[PDB]
Parts: C-alpha cells; structure tokens; sequence
C-alpha cells in the first residue's frame, strides 16, 4: 500500500498472508476454515498466516495454518484477468479472538463513492522498493464504472471494479494481491491488478466479490 | 540461447510479490526479480536451475 498508514492494532483481524517460504500475497478470512484470495496468487503449497501485525516479529497470538485445499476459480483468464479469485480451505480451524476473525460476504455489488478500507503488506513506494513489515491500511472510495473504464479502456470486465484516487499517490501495490477491500463490514474486493501503483489515472482494479458469492457458497458446501 | 532470454524482467500488472528468476544478459547471470503473478514473459523462471538450463547459464 502506497500512501497509506499503519493499521491500528487489531483493526483488520480478517487479514491473512499467503506464504511459500516468504510472504507473497494477502487474503481475507471469511469462515473459520476458509480464505478468499486472488487467482493469480495460486501456488500448489501455501501456508496461511493469521493474526500478523509485523510480519518480521512474532508477537504472540499468530497462527500459521497450512492450506488443505487451494481452489482457483476454474474460469480465471490468464490474459484478461477475469475471475481473478481463489478459495483456500485451511487444514485446521482458525482460532477466533480479538486478533483474528472473519469478514462477511457482500449483500450487494459495490456502490460508487462508498468509503472502503484496503489493507496489506504491499510495497509503499510507487517507484522502487520499500516493503513494510507492519500491516498498512488505506481509506479509499469506490470509483464510478465510467472512471474505471476510462482508466483502463476495454479492460474492465463486469467482474472488476476500481477503488482509489485518479490523482495518484494512494493505491495497493505488489504483495497486497489477494487482500481485502472492505466496505461497511463486507468484503467487496480482492486486490488484483493495476498499471503500476499509485500513478495518475491508473487506480487499482479489484475483483468484484459479490459476483462470486454463489460460487463461494457452493464451493465451501461441496468441500465440507 | 533463446532471444527471450535477452529481454528485461517483467513484473506485470498484478500485485503479488512472487520471487522469480530472469537471465540478466548484461551480468551474464540468472538474477531474482519481483513477478506480480500475471502476464509473465518467457524470461521468468521458478528457480535458478530452470533459468540456467534454459537461458545458457554455463
């Protein structure tokens, strides 16, 4: 996250990280045993970490849980990035407490201007590298379909939406992928892609979680 | 070695931080870079050994 701030302790207790020897993506905890992430974060073996604040210093209440199932949406399109979503089933139930808990699925698709919270351990620099150990947060608004489409001509499917600032300076960035965009207690978005990070007229693009609510429910029901 | 081995490393538009290898023709060595998770070019390998094998890292 570029232009964000250090999240308040315990303010984002649904944020998880995906690990394969190092932290490569984020995710959101939706159920004691299920995490939503991006399809492009797919790897064949993933350790989920929950309750992290500083990813370099174990503080007390973190849990590391191996992924038992890693289920990329079967129509994820490696070219257009449509259906960029993935479910992970944890091999053990997460402990739910002050530091770790679940986020609800959306009851409606995103609404323009809604004030949302984007979080992750992505790069804080729009040019070069400045990767933070402490979890970052960014307050950002849902952008109109018009603006999203004008930013990325021809590229914005019905399963994507844009959140952020056309002036630049504030955005998600590398290592935020798969992490949450939360608006009014609901997971609206999955961090997905952008033309760089925090550039003028190039807001971040996010997977539209509402469109996958039935796929998510059916997939969980089938693997329970 | 294939021509694709001569291209600069390409992070792409996705926002993962996945560590990949690319053949660095200027330095003559397989070197790490950040791949964002999508739209990889061919000078992008999952290991140093894959990169050396494919891009003539003698």
């Amino acid at each position: 996250i570029v232009g964000g701030y250090n999240c308040e302790e315990n303010s984002v207790p649904y944020q998880v990280s995906l690990n394969s020897g190092y932290h490569f993506c984020g995710g959101s905890l939706i159920n004691e045993q299920w995490v939503v992430s991006a399809g492009h974060c797919y790897k064949s073996r993933i350790q989920v970490r929950l309750g992290e604040h500083n990813i370099e210093v174990l503080e007390g209440n973190e849990q590391f849980i191996n992924a038992a199932k890693i289920i990329r949406h079967p129509q994820y399109d490696r070219k257009t990035l449509n259906n960029d979503i993935m479910l992970i089933k944890l091999s053990s139930r997460a402990v739910i407490n002050a530091h770790v808990s679940t986020i609800s699925l959306p009851t409606a698709p995103p609404a323009t201007g809604t004030k949302c919270l984007i979080s992750g351990w992505g790069n804080t620099a729009s040019s070069g590298a400045d990767y933070p150990d402490e979890l970052q947060c960014l307050d950002a608004p849902v952008l109109s379909q018009a603006k999203c489409e004008a930013s990325y001509p021809g590229k914005i499917t019905s399963n994507m939406f844009c959140v952020g600032f056309l002036e630049g300076g504030k955005d998600s960035c590398q290592r935020d992928s798969g992490g949450p965009v939360v608006c009014n207690g609901q997971l609206q978005g999955v961090v997905s892609w952008g033309d760089g990070c925090a550039q003028k007229n190039k807001p971040g693009v996010y997977t539209k979680v509402y469109n996958y609510v039935k796929w998510i429910k059916n997939t969980i029901a089938a693997n329970s | 070695r294939p021509d694709f081995c001569l291209e600069p490393p390409y992070t792409g538009p996705c926002k993962a931080r996945i560590i990949r290898y690319f053949y660095n023709a200027k330095a003559g060595l397989c070197q790490t870079f950040v791949y964002g998770g999508c739209r990889a070019k061919r000078n992008n390998f999952k290991s140093a050994e894959d990169c050396m094998r494919t891009c003539g890292g003698a």
